[PDB]
Formats: C-alpha cells, structure tokens, sequence
C-alpha cells in the first residue's frame, strides 16, 4: 500500500509492457539468416576480479565502521587506522610485483652486433 | 614480415621427377586429410566422398604431363589452393566453383547430335 | 467483389477506419522517416562523400541520418564505391543479416551498372547483381547534394510505405 | 590387434577399382595384388587412419606397400 | 594451436576502406597478421592498357581518392618526362600550389579520420569542414568535387577563374587559426600522449628495408623528401622547411603531419605573392587541345583538335619511373611506352602498397587497440593498395 | 491508494519522459561542440525525435543470432533497464521528498549500482562468439574495477555524515557544500563517474572495428531500446549521486531572508514556491552536470585496455587510500566527529 | 551460358507471334518470351519468375504490397523483369496486365479468408475475371495452377473450390493447361516445415497419419518452365507427386532426427481445436487457418489419369536427401 514497495513490483510490469510491444508490433520473426581450437590469455584479465575481492570486500568492513565513528572517539580511530595501514601494504605488495602489467613481447632486440 | 602463415611454404623446385612426385603425393594426402574440414567449414550441401572424387578427378586431369616444370608450377597452383581452402580464406560462394555439375542437374534439351546443336545454332 | 476498385496510387479515405488507419500510417511512416539508421558499408572514392555528408556543411544529424556501423541496428543500406568479385559474397551477407523494413540506396557510379569499370574482369557490373535496390543516387563523385536529394527521393518513397494500409487490403 | 585386419577388410572393399574383393588377403599388395595406383596408396591410407581417428607421419605414410604393412604399423597406438 | 583468429573488418572497421585482415592474438598480442587486400582492386593497370593517354587520366584520381591531386600529377610528370617536353612557368606554380592544397586536403582527412579511429570526435568533424571549403577550390578550378578532371600530361587543364587567387588568400589568412585550434586537444594530450609514445617503433635500417617513404621515413630520421632530394615545379623556386621525427614512432608520424600543415600554408603565400602571367598550357598544339577561341577560325586548330580527340598524341618509344612525393609517400608510377599511343604498360607504386605491405613486421606484439593506431598512420586508404 | 500511485506516475513522466529529451539534447551539444546544428527536421525546433526513434525502433523485428539462448537475451535487457530504474528511489528532490523515504538510503543506491554491473557482463555470453565473449570480458572488468572507487568514496562522504539516509547528507550540507572543501575528490569522481557509464572518454568496449561488427551484441529491436535507455538512465542516475552527495543536493542559498518578504503565512502557493525553487536547485546543478558529460565525451579519444587498467589501480586507487589516510586524520586533530 | 531453356532458337508461338532469341543464353541474353506471373511475391513465384528471368523471358510481374515486390527484381536484368500493381477486383487491372504476354501463369491460392476475401473469391471467382481477359486477348500458353485433393465435394471449403476454379478455366478459354502439384517443401516455406522447424505447440488431428508425398519447389518451378514452352502440354491435368508418399510421424520424426530436439507433440481431438483457431482471425499476421483444420483428416487423392514427372524429362529429389539442409540452421 506504500508507494515504496509500489514502485519495485510495477517497473516490470513497465517492462512487460515494453518488452510485449515488439512481439505485438513486429512480423517475420525469424528467416534462415571456425572456433575448432584456442582461447588466450595473461593474468592481467584474470586477476582484476579475483583481486576485486578483498578491496570490494574491505569496503563493506569499512562500512560499520563510518556509521558509529563518533561512539569510538579517539580509539576505533586507532584500531580502523591498524586495519587500514595492514591493507594497505597488502595493496603496495601487487604494484612492487606489477601483478597487472600485461606486458609485451616486441622488445627492440636489446643485444647489440657482436660480430666474428 | 620476416615469418609465414600457418601452412604456406618456402617455394623451391624439385630437380627431379620423383621428387615432384613425392611432393605432389604428400599434397593430395593433404587435401585429403583436410576434406571433412572443409564440409564443416564451408558449411556445402553434399557428402565428404563427393569431395574427395573431385580432389582424386582433378589430378587425374593433370597425370599426363611430360615436363618437369610445367609439373612445377602445376604443384605451386595446387598448395595455394590447398593453402587457400585450409583457411577461411576463400568464402564458400568461392568454394562452390568447384561443383558446377552437382548443384543442378543440367535442364531440358542438353545438345548432343547435330540435329539440337543446329536448331539452336550451337547455343 | 466489385468489378472496378481504384488502384492504391488514386484511392482516397472516405471510411472514418480509413481517416484512422491513414493517421496511424502516418505516424509509423514519419517516424520512420526521421529516424534513419543507414550502415556505413562505403569503400572508395564513393565513400569520403558519405563523410561528406556528415560533415559540418550538409549535416545529416539534422536529417536524422546516423552511420550504426552494425548492421542489426540499420534500416537501409548505402552500397557506395566500386563493387569487385572478391568483395561481393560479403556485400550479400551484409544484406542478409538486415531487419525487414529495409532498403538499399546504390550511392555512385560504379555502383549501378559496373560505372567505370564496366568491363574490367574482377567487378561486379552494378549492384543490382547482388541486392535489389530501390534508389541510385547518380554522380560518380556523387555529390552530396545529390546524396542528400536521393534521401529525400527514399524518403517520398517512404511516405508512400502503406504499411497499415494493406490490412485492409487496398 | 584381433580383428584389426576383418576392419582393414572392411575399409578397402569399400572402394572401386578392385577386381577381386575376395583377393582381400592379409598380404595383398597395393600397387600388383589389389590393382591400385599411386593415388589409391594414399587414398586407402588415410581411409584406414581416419577409420581409426589416429593421425600418421608423411614417410610412414609414404612405404605402406601392402596390407601386410599395414598390420605391421597399426600397433603404434 | 594457433590463435583464435580473427577477420578485422569487413565493412566499416577503419573509415574510408575495406580493411580485411587476419591477426593472430594469443595475449591481446599479435604474434602476426595478414591483411588481405583486393577487395577494392578493380583491375585498372588491366584497363589503362586500352586507352589513350588523353583518355588513361582519369584512372588516377580514381586510385588515392583522398588526394586526387598528386595521382594527377606523377602521371603528367611521367609523360611530360616521357614526351621531352616543357610546361611553362604559370603552370608549373599552378601545379604545385595545387599538389600542396591537396597535401592540406590530405592531412586534414588523415590526421582527423584516424582520430576518428582512435576515438576523438571533434577533428573529425573540423577537418572536414575546412576540406569543404577546400572541396570550393576544387570546384572553381575544374569538375565537380573530389575528382579533378586536370592535370593533363601536357600540363594544366585550363586557367583558373578570374578571382580565386584572391579569394584563397582569404581562406589561407584563418587556416593558421583553424589549424592551431585542433592542434589544441591532440597534441599534449595525456590520453593520445599514452596511445601514442612508443608505438610501433620503426628503426631506420628497417625503415629502408621496408621500402617506406614520406612521413614514416622522415618520422624515423632520414631527412629524405623528393620536394628537396630531386626537386621539380618550382619547389626549388619556393622555400619550404621540412620537419623530420626523431624516434620510430607513431607519434613522431602524427607530429610531422601536423608540421606540414604549417609547412603547406607557407607554400601558398610564398605562391600567391608570386603568380606570374603566362600560357597555362603547353606552348605547342601537338600535345594538348588548342583553345577554343581560335579553333573556330584557324584550319590548323581543327586537325590537331580532332586527332587529339581520336587518335590521341603520340609518345616517343621507352620507359619511364617518375615517383613524387605524394603526402601519403613516395608515390611511384613507370609507365612503358609503345610508340603507340596507347601506354604498353604502366605500373603504378601506390604508397600504402608497401606501407600495408611492412605492418606485421612493426604491429608484433601490439594490442588489438593498439592495432588501430598503427592503422591510419600508415594511411590505409585502399583506394591505393590493391587497383 | 489513490494519490500514491499518481504520485509515482507524475515522477515517471518527470524522469521517463525527460530521459528521453536527454538523449536528443546529446545531439544539440555534439552539433555545437563540432560547429554543426542539431536535429532540426523531425520537430517544431527539432525536438521529440526520440519519440521518432523509439516508435520506428519497435516497428523492426527480432532476428535472433542462433548461437544465444533468447531467454538470456530477453533476462538482460530488461533487467539492465529496470536497474537503472529501481534505482530512483530515493533520489532527493528537496527535504525528504523522495519516492520512498528510508533510513538506509545510498545503501540501496549502491547496491542497486552494485547490481548494474550484473546485467552487462550477463548479456555478452548469449551468442557465444569468442570474440563477443571476451568483449564482455574486457567490459565487466572496468566495470568492476571504477566501481570499487565509486563505492569507495561514498563511504568518506559519510564521514561527514555517519547517517545512511540520504537527505540528512543535504540538511548536513546546508552549512557548506562537499565539492568546495573537498575538490580534487569532485575530479576523481566525475572521471569515476563516466567510468561506470558506458562512456568514450572510456568505453573502448564499444570498438566495432575490433569485433566481427560487434559493439555489444548488435541484438536490434525493442531489445536495443531497453540497454540504450538503460545506458542513458545510468547516465543521469551517477550525475543524480553527483548531485547530492558530492554537490549542492538541493539547496541554492538562504532564501528566507526572501520569503519573509513575500508571503505573509504558510499556504500550498508557499510549499509550491519553495519545492520548485528546491527542484530547480536540484535541476540545475543535474542539468549542468549531464551537459559535462557530454562536454568530457567530445574533447576526448578513447583508451587502451592496458591504460584503462592502469588507470584503475596504479594512478588513482592509491590516492584513494592517501585519502582514506588524511580525512579521518583530519576528523582526529579537531574533535569534529560526527554523530547521527 | 547456353539455351538450357529452350528446344531451339526460333519460336513462333500458338497465336502467331515471331519470337527469336538472339544472343547466347545467359543473363544479358534476350528469349522473347513475354511472361506474366500472377502473385509471384508469393514463394512458388520467387522461385518460378528467377528461373523464367533466368534465361532472359520479359517477366511482366503484377504485385499487391510495395515492399515484397522488391525482392525480385535482381533475377531478371534491364527490361527483363517489369512491375505493375493491380487487386483483383479491378478489372482493368487485369486486362491492362496480360495485354503483350506471351504466357501467363496465376498461383493465387490463400489459405485462409480475409474481411475482405473469401475461398469463393480468390479462388473460383477472381480465376474467372482474369481469364476472361485472356480469353478476349488469344493469350497462348495459359497455365493454371490448382493444389492437390482438389474436389467437387465439401469437407475443406478451399478444396471444395479448387475444382471449382478447375471447371471454371475447363469452361472458358478451354484449350487451358491444369496442374496440380503435391504438398510442397522448400527453404521457408509456408506452413509445412518452417512450422514444424519452431513450434511452441505442435498440435493437429489424425494422430498424424494424413499421406502424401511432397515434392521440393525448386523441382515443381523446373517442371513449370519445362512444361511453358513445348508443345503436348495443352489442356491436360497435371498432377505433380513426389517420388514416395510419407506419413507425419514419419516426416516429423526425420525432421527430429536432425534437429535432434525433442518436437512436442499434443495432437488433442478436433472440438477444443476448431474454437481456438476461429479466435486467430481478428489478428493482422497470419495464423494456422480454422479451415486448415480440415484438411488435416483428408489425404492425397492421386487421379491416375494425368500426366507426371516423366513425362517431360524430370526426377524430383526425395525428401531424406534433403533434411539437413533445409532446418540446418535450426541446429
Ligand atoms: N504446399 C502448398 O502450399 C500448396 C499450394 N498450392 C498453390 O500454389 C500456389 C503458390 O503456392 P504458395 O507459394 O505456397 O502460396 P502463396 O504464398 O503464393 O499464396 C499467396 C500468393 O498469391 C497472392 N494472393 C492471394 N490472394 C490475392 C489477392 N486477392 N490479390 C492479389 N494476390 C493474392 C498473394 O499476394 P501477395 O504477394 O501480396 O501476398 C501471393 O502472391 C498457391 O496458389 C497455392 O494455393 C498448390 C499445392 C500445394
Ligand atoms: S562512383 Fe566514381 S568515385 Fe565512386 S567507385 Fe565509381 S568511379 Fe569510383
């Protein structure tokens, strides 16, 4: 009856209403109209979202946080801060180790004309 | 462009007969390893024996020969339309050159004595 | 069933269902003819004026005209520049993979009857060999001007649709 | 392998060219005892390999004169 | 086994062309590419075989579409070089404050198109605005637009009108300003910055080994430009800088062209201050049509004026490879006469020819993004490639 | 019951019906931000023309790739749309004027951002194409990945608030704004907020020339219209949370100082006034925002994939932290907590 | 490119028009033929006019909707195919349309009545008012087409007046040539695979056992342009049947078998179904016919006095040959 859980329930029904328009308003729905072997990667794809975990992740720990900052005065401000300062030198592993560096092999072939 | 395509080769010409001989029996192994490919790939109408009737026909049109190089270059014309069929390179409008006979049966009134020859003055 | 009927070129609404299904048309018709999604297929010297066209002197946004690059999206299609055998099994599945309500306009020269090329070994000798295509727009630099006023061309032609119409059967 | 050679058998009578499908013996040679030609070699080859799906090297290819010869290969899988 | 790999373009991938092109990706990297070309290829050395010199002319505005101008050139100049003849000195500054607006033309198309390609939207429209201007220029001289029914291989078409010499000063006088405003988003630029600092390297041993010219080569080092190298219509009797790039890459190839820009504008005031009056034609009715005021009166006129239109002029027996310096390259073209006068044969060297011809050997190890910048800097027009 | 539901109507015809005339002023700016007019003959100045563009759009059909399962291409369309829909909730449009009022407010417009993501890496598996599978890849990766700092900073918001409800942060803003303290994160935002867009200062994903004619899925009809509206109701949505939490929500000045000399009592002329003055403070701080996107998505090309990465985790995310290390400092040095 | 068309070269036709065919057979070439094709926009005529436009024969095409006329015009080159709209009401039309054809054919058959057209329209009446008109203009080859099961008798109101268009063209204009072909089968056609291809229901009587052999269009269009031009075709009922006469659990189980889907099956009796199908015609697209419904009990009625396959030098293909290509992309 509140117009709150009115509005979840009817934008679907919006949607029906846009999504049976076509099939309403269309005709000749469908006339007649290799991939043998590989996939290819590095890392650098797979990595992102596996490493998105624990940052997505720390933000909803980080999230009660916020909400009762004035009840821990002076003191969850030290205890956020530890947390925080363990995170952070667990982000500043990956970019010393350059986990998302894709890089590639065109190198200018460094080694000069060493002859007879 | 120092490196190939997947299977194009260095051209060099056999000195011998037998040599071409024995390239030219590794080629039509080739085409013929690589015929249900083909089916699959230019996605024809018929059956993989079909195909391979034609790859055996179409070096029968050419076991008469004499000359070595004519042999030569009969050979190259060969694995680059082997080297353009392995791939999507030709498309299968282009594909289907080959089967002109298949597709359709002739139609009426195919000129065979003088007579149908005549009435059409030779088509 | 009557013996005389006019033809749908000299027929008229008289019925108020037809006053009603003249408007609808109308409406279906004018927003096709604003709204006008053609596929940038251009090649050659026949298609830096079809960028020509969506240059800042003879803008085509202003027309609603605007290059999907992607065929699913497009209604028509502008065949512009040369057309060669290598190319024209790609220009029929270009076609094919089109939504219904479709046209085709054959931008250029040698895009209708072979053009320049008429009797060179690997060419199509016009477009018409491939797709059927309801306007030519002239020139072999066609001009954009004249691109233009064979959109507008397709566009009366659009005007003429009837596609509510024949329901009725006219 | 047993009844590796009835499949042989099987392979090569489907084919043309072929005076005698009962001179299908386990030492029949290509070229003299079955009649075939340079082009037939290969052709029953690669219909033996693709009988069985395993795939074979150009000079292994090359020198299966006979039937016998065949049966002497088929055990490299 | 081998990449997954994949057609580029069909239709539209790279704007004004038919790019189909194999890459083989196994990180996002080429390992190596094939672009097949041909789908524009006409067949037209085929074709110029047939027909008369006179009428073989418009075959090559045909081939480069982007810059008509030059193609017209370096076949007047292979056959002015051919027959041992002279153009006079009102035509020789006509042609080559022709062949430089069209180097404007050219630059103004590439650099914007591939900005275009690469993402950036407001060039593209910019660009080809002041081209629709210059589109005018065209328009004033000879035919219609984009196809320029002149230089003939005796020389000029014809004269120009009675006032487009002014008027193109007031277009050259708000170029510079028109020029500097998108050299304004593109050049510092962080984004093109970042696309645009290394990428494609092209050395100078390589760049020789390619075959390369134009603004590549002068973008990896080589002061090589055939305007200064082997000079010809009155480039000498005009002064003209050239800027040459410094690393092999493509930034040093976006920065040279946004060089002649203001290089190209120079030509026309060091051109339009010094216009001299004369026969815009050759002096001779042997070779070109005489005009028509005279030919209406003289007996002489007629015939030269009806053998020109049927058979045609004829061409001392032998062979030729004149190569300009087209703002896509060095553009080439080696005509072999008969003594007839239709060409024997006549090979064209398309720029980009070579240009699509060396992408593998630089476009390893790039991206596939990275694979459209290295695209329309080496100005795949198509038009070129494959004819 | 009754004034409820034309209470969601009119807010539809306020953000549905506006969402529309969004895309056409897109076109207005571009023609002159490139020296060129708009659409100019579809309309009376050329407007509606969206209308012409939807009406036709539903008139084509529905040619369906044979390699996607079109339940799957029916799922993702219309849940990318009612997600950039649902999340209008509580948008504030003036004091506590939203659709439904509760205490837990950017909760849910997070997560309902949270779940925009949902929709486009689902769509590029139907029709399973290698390269229109790595295509949704590439895209849900960044997606992901701005998404991190677009979350990440709403949490510093609310270090000035420590309230979920989202028009308590703009009757907390009434002292001062949060942009002009806090500058360089509006910067770090605004490219966060075209990040999570499908944007072309960003959006290579979108590169035809790439794909076999792929921009997504080229999966045209009525389909097209629901990622299209969704894409353009995720426009002003993030330039709606740029609105509040970042800038002046809804508050333009003081303007009792004006109303005491205007109306003598309360009556609806008043609560009229004084919304509209509200909304359109609200308007115009929306309106100058959706006309920014535009004017970043001209000037600009577009990225590499390595770039966009790098742009990511190396050269902001970093200074995200540096953040996160100076603003409860500076909450610590002064008493300054916030309470709820 | 060779007369594969054609006998010979030189044709006088049956009212006494000279008709050379210069040039060598190809697309460029020119027959002589002028041909009219009535409802060619319809899926026999496509197929029918590109192999008559093939070899070069003016196709004077007569269309009803603008749009579904277009996709005809790439078989034929300049001047060979020829547009002109017209309905079947108006007369003029009519005789307007057929005044320099050579030969005429009229495949105008609709399953289903509109508002606006009835079976005794389209079928008996419509036939009448044009080959009146050819009547009046001594038009040569007149073909008509009629389906097969074409009886005097009720049960399927359509096959109740087939045969009465049949004697209507025996009435009038006598020497007039009739054939009759099977059910047919081709890429989209129009109700017998591409609605067995998708389906969400798959209903129908019988318990699918209705009998008769279907014959692929490509062969039913080479027979037409084989009978069009020869003589010993004149005034003889053609019944056109293909090589082995199938049953529904048969034609669809080879359909399944390829598709490799479960196809659903319903088949509920006839009361429940009628009252469905009467609902489908108040809706503009077209649906399965109430009158579909009875031809659903009937079955092919081969008249043994008629003229086959064999007669002019054909074998149509068999429709085990054909299943994976056809609803190969259903795969
Ligand atoms: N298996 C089968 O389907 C069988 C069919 N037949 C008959 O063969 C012929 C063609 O077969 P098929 O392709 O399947 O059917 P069609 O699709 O061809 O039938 C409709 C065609 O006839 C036209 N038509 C119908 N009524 C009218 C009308 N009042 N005015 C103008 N045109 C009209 C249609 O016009 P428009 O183009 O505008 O739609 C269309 O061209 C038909 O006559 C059919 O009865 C015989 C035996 C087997
Ligand atoms: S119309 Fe003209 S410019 Fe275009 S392809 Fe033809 S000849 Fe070339």
């Amino acid at each position: 009856m509140n117009t709150f859980i009115i509005f979840i329930i009817l934008i679907p029904i919006v949607g029906f209403a846009l999504l049976a328009v076509n099939i309403l308003l269309a005709v000749y729905k469908p006339y007649n109209e290799f991939n043998q072997t590989r996939l290819a990667f590095n890392a650098a794809f797979i990595l992102v979202a596996i490493l998105f975990l624990p940052f997505d992740l720390e933000i909803s720990t980080l999230l009660p946080y916020v909400m009762s900052i004035y009840l821990v005065s002076n003191y969850g401000f030290t205890i956020v801060l530890l947390f925080l300062l363990i995170l952070i030198i667990g982000f500043v592993y990956e970019i010393n180790t350059n986990a998302l560096k894709i890089n590639k092999h065109n190198k200018p072939n460094t080694d000069s004309l060493i002859y007879k | 462009a120092i490196i190939a395509t997947a299977f194009a080769e260095t051209v060099k010409f056999s000195g011998s007969k037998q040599e071409l001989q024995k390239r030219t029996l590794a080629l039509y192994r080739q085409f013929l390893r690589g015929a249900p490919t083909f089916a699959d790939l230019y996605e024809v109408q018929f059956s993989i024996p079909t195909i391979r009737t034609k790859i055996r026909q179409e070096f029968e049109r050419h076991r008469f020969v004499d000359d070595l190089s004519i042999q030569n270059v009969l050979y190259a014309k060969g694995h680059m339309e082997y080297q353009e069929c392995i791939n999507f390179w030709k498309q299968q409008a282009q594909f289907l050159k080959y089967f002109p006979e298949e597709d359709d049966i002739q139609g009426r009134h195919q000129p065979s004595n003088f007579v149908d020859k005549f009435l059409k003055n030779r088509a | 069933m009557p013996t005389d009927f006019p033809l749908p070129s000299q027929q008229k609404p008289n019925s108020a269902v037809d006053y009603t299904l003249t408007t609808l048309d109308a409406v279906a018709n004018w927003a096709r003819q604003g709204s006008f999604w053609p596929v940038t297929f251009g090649l050659a010297c026949c298609a830096v004026e079809m960028m020509h066209v969506s240059a800042p002197r003879y803008d085509q946004d202003r027309l609603g005209i605007i290059f999907r690059a992607s065929p699913r999206q497009s209604d028509i299609m502008i065949v512009a520049g040369t057309l060669t055998n290598k190319m024209a099994p790609v220009l029929r599945q270009v076609y094919d993979q089109m939504p219904e309500p479709r046209w085709v306009i054959s931008m250029g020269s040698c895009a209708n009857g072979g053009g320049y090329y008429h009797f060179s070994y690997s060419v199509v000798r016009g477009c018409d060999r491939i797709v059927p295509v309801d306007v030519y727009v002239p020139g072999c630099p066609p001009t954009s001007e004249a691109l233009m006023y064979g959109v507008f061309q397709l566009q009366r032609k659009m005007r003429n649709t009837k596609i509510t119409r024949m329901w009725y059967r006219k | 392998r047993p009844d590796a050679e009835k499949r042989i058998a099987a392979v090569l009578e489907s084919f043309d060219k072929i005076s005698n499908p009962a001179a299908i013996t386990p030492t029949a040679s290509f070229a003299k005892d079955l009649n075939l030609d340079s082009l037939d070699t290969v052709e029953v080859v690669v219909a033996i390999e693709e009988e069985f799906g395993i795939e074979i090297p150009d000079k292994e290819a090359d020198e299966i004169k006979s039937v016998n010869q065949a049966v002497e290969y088929i055990l490299a899988q | 086994i081998r990449a997954f790999t994949i057609n580029f373009g069909p239709q539209h991938p790279a704007a004004h062309g038919v790019l189909r092109l194999i890459l083989e990706l196994s990180g996002e990297e080429i390992i190596r590419s094939d672009p097949h070309v041909g789908l524009l290829h006409r067949g037209t050395e085929k074709l110029i075989e047939y027909k008369t010199y006179m009428q073989a002319l418009p075959y090559f505005d045909r081939l480069d579409y982007v810059s008509m101008m030059t193609n017209e050139q370096v076949f007047s100049l292979a056959v002015e070089k051919l027959l041992n003849v002279e153009v006079p000195l009102r035509g020789k500054y006509i042609r080559t404050m022709f062949g430089e607006i069209t180097r404007v033309l050219n630059h103004l198309m590439s650099v914007c198109s591939h900005a275009m390609d690469v993402g950036a939207l407001t060039p593209f429209l910019w660009g080809f605005e002041e081209r629709e201007k210059l589109m005018e220029f065209y328009e004033r001289v000879s035919g219609a637009r984009l196809h320029a029914a002149y230089v003939r291989p005796g020389g000029v078409s014809q004269d120009l009108p009675a006032g487009l010499l002014d008027d193109i000063y007031m277009w050259a006088t708000q170029f510079g300003d028109r020029l500097d405003e998108i050299e304004e988003l593109l050049t510092d630029n962080r984004i093109w910055k970042l696309r645009t600092v290394n990428i494609g390297t092209v050395t100078a041993q390589d760049a020789l080994n390619l075959g390369l010219s134009g603004p590549m080569l002068r973008g990896s080092g080589i002061p090589f430009d055939i305007r200064k190298n082997a000079p010809y219509d009155a480039y000498d009797k005009v002064d003209f800088d050239v800027p040459v790039g410094m690393n092999g890459d493509c930034y040093d190839r976006y920065l040279i062209r946004m060089a002649e820009f203001r290089q190209s504008l120079r030509i026309i005031e060091q051109c339009c201050n010094d216009m001299p009056a004369g026969a815009v034609k050759v002096e001779d009715f042997k070779i070109n049509s005489p005009p028509r005021n005279l030919m209406k009166e003289d007996m002489e006129a007629l015939i030269h004026h009806f053998l020109l239109y049927t058979k045609g002029y004829s061409v001392p027996p032998g062979e030729t490879y004149t190569a300009i310096e087209a703002p896509k390259g060095e553009m080439g073209v080696y005509v072999v006469s008969d003594g007839s006068e239709r060409p024997y044969k006549c090979k064209i060297r398309a720029p980009g020819f070579a240009h699509l011809g060396a992408f593998d050997h630089i476009a390893r190890g790039h991206f596939l993004p990275d694979a459209v910048a290295i695209i329309g800097t080496m100005d795949l027009v198509f038009g070129e490639v494959d004819r | 019951m009754i004034i409820n539901i034309v209470e969601i109507l009119i807010f539809l015809v306020c953000v549905l019906f506006s969402v529309a005339y969004l895309t056409v002023a897109e076109r207005k700016t571009l023609a002159y931000m490139q020296r060129r007019l708009g659409p100019n003959f579809v309309g009376y100045y050329g407007l509606l023309q969206a209308f012409a563009d939807a009406v036709k759009l539903l008139l084509k059909e529905i040619v369906l790739p044979k390699e996607s399962n079109y339940i799957i291409l029916v799922i993702s369309p219309l849940i990318t749309l009612i997600t950039a829909l649902i999340g209008w909730v509580v948008i504030p449009l003036g004091p506590g004027i939203t659709l439904g009022e509760l205490n837990l407010g950017i909760l849910f417009s997070l997560a309902i951002g949270s779940l925009g993501v949902f929709g486009s890496l689902l769509s590029g598996w139907s029709s399973n194409s290698k390269y229109s599978l790595l295509g949704s890849i590439r895209s849900t990766a960044q997606l992901i990945s701005y998404e991190l700092i677009l979350t990440s900073i709403f949490i510093i918001i609310i270090m000035f608030v420590s309230s979920l409800n989202i028009t308590t942060i703009i009757e907390t803003q009434r002292v001062v704004w949060y942009c002009i303290p806090l500058l360089p994160l509006l910067l770090i935002f605004f490219i966060a907020s075209v990040a999570e867009t499908a944007r072309p200062p960003f959006d290579l994903t979108e590169s035809e020339s790439e794909l076999v004619a792929g921009y997504f899925t080229e999966y045209s009809g009525s389909p097209f219209v629901f990622f299209f509206l969704a894409e353009y109701s995720n426009i002003i949505l993030i330039s709606a949370f740029n609105g509040y939490l970042l800038l002046g929500g809804y508050l333009s000045f003081n303007y009792s100082y004006l109303f005491n000399i205007l109306f003598n009592d309360y009556s609806y002329v008043s609560f009229l006034f004084e919304g509209l003055i509200n909304s359109s403070a609200y308007a115009i701080k929306l309106v100058f925002l959706m006309f920014s996107f535009i004017w970043v998505r001209a000037a600009f090309p577009r990225f590499t994939y390595d770039n966009l990465i790098n742009f990511c985790w190396i050269i902001l995310l970093p200074l995200l932290f540096g953040i996160f290390l100076i603003i409860p400092s500076t909450l610590y040095i002064f008493d300054s907590f916030p309470t709820l | 490119n060779s007369f594969e068309n054609l006998a010979q070269d030189v044709n006088i036709t049956r009212s006494g028009k000279t008709l050379i065919a210069k040039g060598t057979g190809g697309r460029s070439s020119r027959t002589g033929y002028t041909a009219t094709v009535f409802g060619a926009n319809g899926f026999l005529g496509s197929y029918l006019t590109a192999k008559l436009a093939k070899h070069g024969t003016t196709v004077v095409v007569p269309y009803r909707e603008e749009m579904a006329k277009r996709h005809l015009k790439v078989t034929g080159d300049l001047g060979v195919v020829n547009f002109l709209e017209m309905d079947l009401r108006n007369l003029e039309s009519i005789d307007e349309a057929v005044r320099h054809s050579d030969i005429v054919v009229n495949l105008i058959g609709r399953e289903y009545e509109t508002k606006n057209f009835n079976y005794y329209d389209v079928h008996v009446e419509g036939a009448r008012r044009i080959a009146e008109a050819v009547k009046k203009h001594n038009i040569a080859r007149y073909i008509h087409v009629s389906a097969f099961n074409a009886e005097i008798d009720s049960p399927s109101e359509f096959n109740h007046t087939k045969g009465l268009g049949e004697q209507v063209t025996k009435d009038i204009v006598p020497w007039a040539t009739i054939v009759r072909p099977a059910p047919m089968f081709g890429r989209e056609d129009k109700w017998f695979l591409d609605r067995m291809a998708r389906s969400p229901c798959l209903v129908s009587a019988n318990k699918f056992q209705e009998t008769s052999n279907p014959v692929h269009v490509i062969d039913v269009a080479a027979a037409l342009e084989r009978i069009c031009f020869d003589d010993s075709t004149v005034a003889q009922t053609f019944e056109l049947y293909g090589p082995q006469k199938f049953t529904q659990k048969q034609i669809i189980d080879m359909v399944s078998e390829t598709l490799r889907k479960e196809v659903r099956h319903i088949e509920l009796p006839k009361a429940l179904y009628q009252a469905y199908t009467k609902a489908t015609q108040a809706i503009w697209w077209p649906t399965y016919s109430p009158d579909q419904v009875e031809r659903q009990f009937l079955s092919q009625k081969i008249d043994p006095s008629a003229k086959t396959f064999n007669d002019l030098d054909l074998t149509p293909m068999e429709l085990p040959d054909l299943m994976f290509k056809l609803i190969r992309p259903y795969r």
